C-alpha cells in the first residue's frame, strides 16, 4: 500500500501546485518524495529534471533565489556578479524546457536552447558567457510577457523540487518572492499570472506551472507555530503517519526482499525468522510494540512526536533491535521528554517499577531537597526481550 | 507533600502527609526567604513588627512544636518538595478545595492590578485537577505565552556590522573601501536582520525551563513542553533580576506584557510571592468603591498628619467639602461590634477629617455575617456616625450580584 | 466585480494614495491589487505602467529607492556604484512620463525623452552612459524645483507599484524617505511639494504624484504586523472580510464561469449542480459552512485568523471537497488550536461527540496525570457529508 | 579498551558516532586511540585527519572556500582552495577506487590524484589545473558506476572533529548535513551527488568516510544541538570511569609511558601514595564514586567529574594540586551562586569554620546570604577532609 502514497501525493501536486509531507522523523517522508519524483520522471540523480535541496538554520534568502556574491572570473581576481540560486537555477530551467514544446511563431527556439545550455552548465558561468547568460535571460522575459495565458498552461517536462526539512529554515525569509508566486492561480499561464520584479539583479521572475515544490518537513523540531498564513496557504499539507503496519513478519520480510538479491532474501528469512521465534513467536510483536508506544506518546505529548518506522525497518536479529532502541528510540524519547523521567516510563507502563528489568533504574541516593534522578539501564539477551514484552 | 492553610488556621503534625521533620526544614526556610525579602511588599495597618517577629521564623508560618499555624499573608510557596498555599480565610467553605482558588485569583485579578482572562480559570473548572497555586500561576504563564506565541513569534531588530559572504541589507563603505584586496572576497555590510533569539526570548526559554522541571499537572507538562520546542533555537540563560530589567515594552512586544509580568511574579530555592490579606482586601474594596460611588470621587491613601502619620486606607470626598472616612478592615467583628483596636483608629479618622466614617468588612458563609443593610450605626458622644457596611462575596462565581446590593446599602450611607 | 472592492479601492486610492488590503489569508487581496491594476492600466504584465513586488526580511533599503551596489565593469571588477533601487526607477519612471504633456519644460523635451529612454532600459546600464544617466537625473530636479505646483497636480498617466506582503520587511526601514513622502498633499503639486535629499547620490527626490501603491498586507501572524503609527497615517487601510457569500451554488456559477469563459461552461454547470446534489440540494451549504467556522474562530482565536474564502472556491465535487478538507483546512485547524482539542472539537461543533461519524475520535488510554488526547478519522462517502452537516 | 568494541559496531550501523561525556573522560583520547588502532596512522594526514571547532568556524575552511594566492610575486590572485571535508573525502574516494576492478579503465590517473591530494602546499597553478582537470574526471567516472561496487570500499577513513557542540553545525555543513546518512552517502541507495556553491563541482560522501565527533557537553547538552545534529549522528556516552584509579589500576596505565627503571620509582611513589591515605587500594575509585552519584543526582549527568585529572597523582602533594586547581574549580563553576548543594556533594553539610573545603564567611550581608569562600588546606589535615568525603 504505497501506490495509494504515490496518488495521494500526485492528486494534490496537480491541484493546489507543491505538497509539503509533515510528519515525525523516522517515517519514510524524504524517502516517499524522493522515490516519487524518480518514478515520476526518470532519473535517478538531481541536476535537470529536479534538484534535491535541503534547508538549515543559516540558509539564507540569497543561496536560494539570488544574491550578490564575490566569483572569481578566469583564474583572476574576483568580480561581484550577481549569482542566482538553487530556485532561480531550476525556475528557469523549467520555463526554458518547457518552451522547446511550445510551437509559436515568436518563440527563438535558437535563442532559448541557448539559454537552457547556459542553465544546465554544471561549471560556474565564466564572464565571457555570464552576459550571454544575461543577455540571454532579458531575451526570456521579453518573450513570457508576449505569450497569452493559453499557451502557458500546457508545458511538458514536469520540474520537481525537493525541499528537505521546509520547517528548520526560516520560511518566510527564504520564500521571499515565492509566497506571493507559489499558488496554482499565481504562476505563469493561470488565471492571476504575477511576474515579480526581483530586488538584486533587477529582472522579472515567475515560477512557471511546471515546478512543483515538493517538501519534507520533519514536526519534532521547529513545531507547528509555523508562517500559518503564507507558507501555510499555498502548501497542500500531507500527514505522513509513521505506520506500524510494515513491521510485521511478513512486511518486513516483503520490504527486505524486493530490494535485494537472490542469495540475500534467502538469509533475510533466516534472520527474520531466528529473530521473530526469540521474541515469542510473535508474528506481530513489532507492529504492536511500535503501536502501543506510539498511543502513549500522543496522550502525554503532541501527535506528531511519534516514534517512526524507518528505525525497526532494517533489524535482523535481536541484537540489532538492541542497537536501534538504545540509539535511536531512547535517546529519541528522552529527547522528547526533555530530560523527564517519571512520564517517560509511563510510555513504556513502568511507572511503578525500578531497579529491575527497567529502561531507567532509579539511583539509590535521593538529593537534599528530596530529588530523585534517574540513570538508563543497558540490558541484554532474554532480559531485554522481558523487558519488551512488558511494553505490550 | 501538599499542605495547604487558610489564613489563622492550624494543621496538625500526626495527620500531615510526608515525614515531621520535613516540613519543619522547609518552613524555616521559607520564613527565612520571607525576612530578606520583606521590605519589597507593601503593607496597610498590619503591626509586623519587622524587626522581631518576622527574623524569629514566624514571617509566613508560624512553626510549632505540636501544629502548623498560618499568620495573615496570603498566597503560596513551594520549598523543598512541600508546597505551601495559604488561601484567605474569608472563601473557606463549611473539587471540594477548587472553589477557593478561582476566589482568590479573582480577587487577585482585580486588587493586584493583572490583567488575566476569566476565560482562562474558566478552562480549569470542573477536570477534576489537584488544586495547587503554583499548578495554576504556571498555567496562567504557559496559556498566556502560548497563546501570545502561536500568534507571532517576537522577532526584534538588531543590527550587526558582519562581514557575510553574500550581501544583506546596508553595505557599510568606510568598511569596504579600506578593504585590502587580499581580503577582498567578503562583504562588510550593516544589515538589520531579525533576530529569533531576543532578551525577552531568552527570558521566556528560561521561564518555560525552570517551569517544566517544577511543574506537577499534566496539563501544564504538555503545555510548556510545546513551549519548550518552539524556543528550541534559542540559547539558555541563567535568569537572575538584572535581566528582568533590562527588557523595556515597547510598542512592538506589547502585547508579551502579560506572560513577563507572570514570569517575574514567579521567577527571578524559593519560588511563588506573598502579600498580605490586610492591604490585598483594601485593595480589592478599592475597585467596588470607585465603580460604586457616582456621586462623590474617591481616593484611596490620602494622609492627614496628627501632632507619625495616621492615615485612612480610603476617603470620598465630592470636590473638598464631605468627609467620608471609609477605612478598610480584614476583622471578623464579632459580637456584632467592633473591637479596641478598630474603633480608636475610627475616631481618629474621623476627628481629623463632623465626617461620618463607614467600615467595610467580609461576609461569607465561613466569616460573620450581620443582617443586609448597613449594620450597626454608632456615635462616639461626638456626633459622630459610625457605619459597619459589609460587602458579600460572590467573587467565588463569575457574577457581580452582590455589588448591586452593596450599592444600595451605600446609596442608603450616601 | 465593480460593485464594492474595486470601487472603494479606486475612489481610496484616488484620495489618499496608497492603500493597504490588509486581511485574512485566504481572501481576495492581492487579487483584488493585480485585478484593479490591469483594468485599469490595459496592461496584463508589469514592466512600463506598473510594478508587481513583493517585501521579505532579505529586503534592503538600499535596495528599494537608492544603495551603494558593486557593479562588474570590465577592467576594475569591483567598482562600488550607487544604484537606484524598484522605487526609484519607478518614480523617476511616473515623473518623466507625465513629464511628455507639460509646457515649462520647452528646453529639454528631448533630455526627458532620453532619460525616459534610460529609465525604461532593461540593460544594465554602463558606465559611458550612467553619467550621461546622473546628468539628466540632475537635470531633472532643477526642472520640478521651477515648475509650478498648479501645472504639477494633474499628471496623465496612473503608474502603480503592487507591493505584494508590505507588513514582512521592516517597514520603517524600507520606507526611509518615503515615511514622509506618502502622502496626496506631500508629493509633487500637493499643498507642500517636499523635494527630500537622499543619502548616497547626493541627488534630491521627491514622488510624483502619479504614482500610487497597493500593498496588500497579511494580518495573520502578529509579529510582522504594522503597527507604526506615523506609517498608518501614510496608508488607507481597507479590511477585505472573508466573504462566505462567494460560496454559494449561484456565486461559484458566477466566479468560476467568468474567468473560464471557454465552452465548458456546460461542464462546469452540470458538475456543480452534481456536487450541491450529493450535499442535499443546499444550495448555501459552503456559505454557511464558512460562516460557521469564521465565527466560531473569531471567538476563540483572533478575528484575523479567519478561514479565506479561496481554500473552497476552487471544489468542484465531494472528492475534491474531501481533498480541500484534509490536506489543507484541517491542518490548518491543528496549527490553530495545536494540542487544544476541547477548542478544536468545538470549532466544528462536535463538542459532546467522541465516537462515529466524527473528525476527531477518542483515545481509549488516559494518560497518568488525568490528561487525554484524540485522534484523526479519515472519513470519506456519505459519512463525511454527515461530518459536515454536524458544523452547519 | 572496551570502548572500542562498541565504536566499531556503532560506526557499521550509522556511519557516525558523537563520543559525548563529562568532560576530562577520554573523548579525545579514545578517538584518537581507535584510529590509530584500525588505520595504523600514528599522526594525522594520510588515512585520516583531525579538527576542532569553535564559535566562528566558517564554510569556507571545512568544506570549500575562496583563499587568496600570489602568481609569482604579483597582485592578488583569488584561488578555490578545498577544506577539511572535502580533503578527506575526495581522499577516500580515489583511494578506494583503487581496490575496485572497474575503476582500472583510469587507475593511472586516479593514483595521480591521490598523491596530489595528500602532499602539501601545491605551489603552481600548472599542477592545480591538472588536480582540477582530474577531479572532474573523478566525478565524470563515478556518477556512471554501478551501486555494487561504491557499496563496499575497501580503506576506511576516519575524521576526528574535536568540539562538536561548540561549532555552529548548521552553517559549517551548509547543505551538506543530508549526506551524512548512511542511505545518503555515495554508492547507497539514495545517492546524492550534489553540487557545492563556490567552484561548481559536484560533491558527495563516500562511504569510507566517517566521522568520529567528540562533544563536551558539560556547557551543551546534547538536547541543545542543532536538530540535524540529534538524528544523523549516533551518540556514544563515554562515562567517567572511577575504575581505572585503583592501586594496581593507576600502575598499569603508567607502565606504559614509562621505562624499567621509572617503573620501580612509580611504584615506590604509590606505595607512599596509597599508605598516607589510609592503605586504601580502592580509595580513588570510591572518591570520585561518591562524588558522581551526588553530582548526577542535584545536577545533570553530564556535569559529571571525570577521571582523567586523577590520573597523574604521584603524591599526596600533586592530589592537593589536582584537587584544588582542577577538580574544585569545576565544582565552583558548575554550582554558582549556589553553595548548599556543593556542600552536600562533599557530603560536608552542616559542617562549617574547620578542615571544610568550603568554610563560611562570618559576615551575613544587607539582607543576609551566605556567601561561602574556599580553604586551602594542606598536610594531613587535608587528607582527614577527604577521609570523610568517602
Ligand atoms: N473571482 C474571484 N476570485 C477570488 C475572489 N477572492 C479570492 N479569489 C481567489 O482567491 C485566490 C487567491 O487569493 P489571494 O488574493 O491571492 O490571497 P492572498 O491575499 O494572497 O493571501 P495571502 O497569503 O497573501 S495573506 C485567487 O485565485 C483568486 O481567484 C473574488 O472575490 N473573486
Ligand atoms: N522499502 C521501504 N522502505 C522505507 C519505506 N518507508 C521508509 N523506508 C526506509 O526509511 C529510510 C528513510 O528514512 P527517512 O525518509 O530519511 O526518514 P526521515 O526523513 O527522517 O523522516 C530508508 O532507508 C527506507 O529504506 C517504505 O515504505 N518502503
Ligand atoms: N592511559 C590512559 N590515559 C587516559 C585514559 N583516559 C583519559 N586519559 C588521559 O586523558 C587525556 C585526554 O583528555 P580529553 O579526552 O582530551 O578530555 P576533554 O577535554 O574532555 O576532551 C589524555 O592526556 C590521556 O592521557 C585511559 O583510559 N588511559
Ligand atoms: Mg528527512
Ligand atoms: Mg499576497
Ligand atoms: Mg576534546
Amino acid at each position: 500500500n504505497i501506490k495509494e502514497d504515490y496518488f495521494r501525493v500526485d492528486m494534490l501536486l496537480n491541484k493546489k501546485g507543491q505538497v509539503i509531507l509533515y510528519g515525525p522523523p523516522g517515517t519514510g517522508k524524504t524517502w516517499i518524495a524522493r522515490k516519487y519524483v524518480v518514478e515520476e520522471t526518470n532519473e535517478k540523480t538531481p541536476g535537470n529534471k529536479w534538484e534535491f535541496i535541503t534547508f538549515h538554520q543559516s540558509y539564507s534568502y540569497e543561496e536560494f533565489i539570488e544574491g550578490f556574491r564575490p566569483r572569481t572570473d578566469n583564474e583572476e581576481k574576483i568580480r561581484y556578479v550577481v549569482e542566482d540560486g538553487i530556485f532561480k537555477k531550476i525556475a528557469l530551467r523549467a520555463l526554458v524546457k518547457g518552451l522547446f514544446e511550445l510551437e509559436d511563431a515568436t518563440i527563438g527556439k535558437d535563442k532559448i536552447h541557448r539559454l537552457y545550455i547556459l542553465l544546465t552548465k554544471k561549471e560556474p558561468l565564466s564572464p565571457t558567457e555570464y552576459e550571454e547568460y544575461l543577455r540571454l535571460k532579458r531575451y526570456l522575459w521579453e518573450l513570457v510577457g508576449g505569450l497569452p495565458k493559453d499557451k502557458l498552461k500546457n508545458l511538458t517536462p514536469k520540474f520537481y523540487l525537493i525541499i528537505d526539512e521546509i520547517n528548520r529554515g526560516n520560511i518566510s525569509k527564504i520564500f521571499g518572492e515565492l509566497i506571493t508566486l507559489l499558488e496554482k492561480d499565481k504562476r505563469l499561464g493561470g488565471e492571476n499570472q504575477l511576474i515579480v520584479r526581483l530586488p538584486y539583479s533587477g529582472e522579472p521572475f515567475a515560477v512557471p506551472p511546471n515546478l512543483y515544490i515538493i517538501g519534507t518537513m520533519n514536526t519534532a523540531d521547529r513545531s507547528i507555530a509555523l508562517l500559518d498564513v503564507a507558507l501555510r496557504r499555498r502548501f497542500a499539507f500531507i500527514e505522513v503517519e509513521p505506520r506500524p503496519e510494515f513491521l510485521e513478519k511478513e512486511n518486513l520480510k516483503k520490504i527486505r526482499e524486493k530490494k535485494l538479491k537472490t542469495e540475500d532474501r534467502k538469509r533475510l528469512n533466516e534472520k527474520l525468522n531466528e529473530l521473530f521465534s526469540k521474541l515469542g513467536n510473535d508474528n506481530y510483536f513489532l507492529k504492536t510494540l511500535l503501536e502501543k508506544i506510539n498511543v502513549r506518546i500522543t496522550v502525554v505529548k503532541d501527535r506528531d512526536h511519534r516514534i517512526g518506522h524507518s528505525y525497526f525497518l532494517n533489524v535482523e536479529t535481536v541484537e540489532d533491535l538492541h542497537h536501534v532502541w538504545y540509539y535511536e528510540v531512547l535517546p529519541l524519547l528522552m529527547e522528547y521528554f526533555y530530560n523527564d523521567w517519571e512520564t517517560i516510563k509511563w510510555v513504556l507502563n513502568e511507572k511503578g517499577k525500578e531497579h529491575g528489568n527497567v529502561f531507567f533504574e532509579k539511583l539509590r541516593l535521593t538529593g537534599p531537597n528530596g530529588e530523585e534522578a534517574y540513570q538508563l539501564k543497558v540490558l541484554e539477551g532474554d532480559a531485554f526481550i522481558g523487558a519488551l514484552k512488558r511494553i505490550i | 507533600t501538599t499542605i495547604t492553610l487558610y489564613e489563622h488556621d492550624e494543621k496538625r503534625y500526626r495527620d500531615i502527609a510526608g515525614d515531621k521533620k520535613a516540613i519543619q526544614d522547609a518552613l524555616i526556610k521559607l520564613n527565612k526567604q520571607f525576612k530578606k525579602d520583606f521590605k519589597k511588599l507593601d503593607r496597610s495597618e498590619d503591626n509586623s513588627d519587622t524587626e522581631d517577629t518576622i527574623d524569629e521564623s514566624k514571617g509566613v508560618v508560624e512553626v510549632y512544636a505540636n501544629k502548623i499555624k498560618a499568620r495573615h499573608y496570603v498566597g503560596f510557596a513551594a520549598v523543598d518538595n512541600v508546597f505551601l498555599q495559604i488561601l484567605p480565610k474569608v472563601f473557606k467553605p463549611k473539587e471540594d478545595t477548587w472553589e477557593p482558588i478561582l476566589a482568590f485569583i479573582r480577587m487577585l485579578d482585580m486588587a493586584y492590578g493583572l490583567k488575566i482572562k476569566d476565560h482562562d480559570l474558566a478552562y480549569l473548572q470542573g477536570r477534576n485537577l489537584r488544586p495547587n497555586l503554583y499548578e495554576v500561576f504556571i498555567y496562567l504563564f504557559a496559556k498566556s505565552l502560548w497563546s501570545e506565541v502561536q500568534r507571532g513569534y517576537h522577532r526584534e531588530y538588531v543590527e550587526v556590522h558582519r562581514e557575510e559572504k553574500f550581501l544583506r541589507g546596508k553595505l557599510l563603505m568606510s568598511r569596504q573601501i579600506r578593504k585590502l584586496p587580499h581580503q577582498l572576497n567578503t562583504f562588510s555590510v550593516e544589515v538589520h536582520e531579525l533576530i529569533e533569539d531576543n532578551l525577552l526570548n531568552r527570558i521566556f526559554y528560561a521561564s518555560v525551563r525552570e517551569a517544566l522541571r517544577r511543574t506537577t499537572w499534566g496539563l501544564n507538562r504538555k503545555l510548556l513542553g510545546e513551549l519548550m520546542l518552539a524556543f528550541d533555537g534559542i540559547t539558555p540563560i541563567h535568569l537572575r533580576t538584572e535581566h528582568f530589567e533590562r527588557v523595556h515594552f515597547t510598542r512592538l512586544n506589547e502585547r508579551f506584557r502579560r506572560p513577563f509580568e507572570l514570569a517575574k511574579l514567579l521567577f527571578m530555592e524559593v519560588s511563588g510571592f506573598f502579600v498580605d490579606m490586610n492591604k490585598l482586601f483594601e485593595r480589592f474594596i478599592e475597585r467596588v468603591l470607585v465603580r460604586n460611588l457616582p456621586p462623590e470621587y474617591k481616593l484611596f491613601y490620602q494622609e492627614s498628619y496628627p501632632f507619625s502619620s495616621q492615615k485612612p486606607d480610603y476617603v470620598v470626598r465630592k470636590g473638598n467639602t464631605p468627609v467620608v472616612v471609609l477605612d478598610a478592615k480584614y476583622r471578623e467583628l464579632k459580637e456584632r461590634i467592633p473591637s479596641s483596636d478598630m474603633l480608636r483608629q475610627l475616631y481618629v479618622y474621623s476627628r481629623i477629617w463632623p465626617a461620618v466614617i463607614v467600615i467595610p468588612s467580609s461576609s461569607t458563609y465561613n466569616q460573620g455575617l450581620p443582617d443586609k443593610p448597613l449594620e450597626f450605626e454608632f456615635f462616639d458622644e461626638r456626633k459622630l456616625f459610625i457605619v459597619a457596611y459589609n460587602m458579600d462575596y460572590v467573587k467565588t462565581g463569575a457574577i457581580f450580584k452582590a455589588d448591586k446590593n452593596f450599592r444600595r446599602s451605600l446609596n442608603n450611607i450616601i
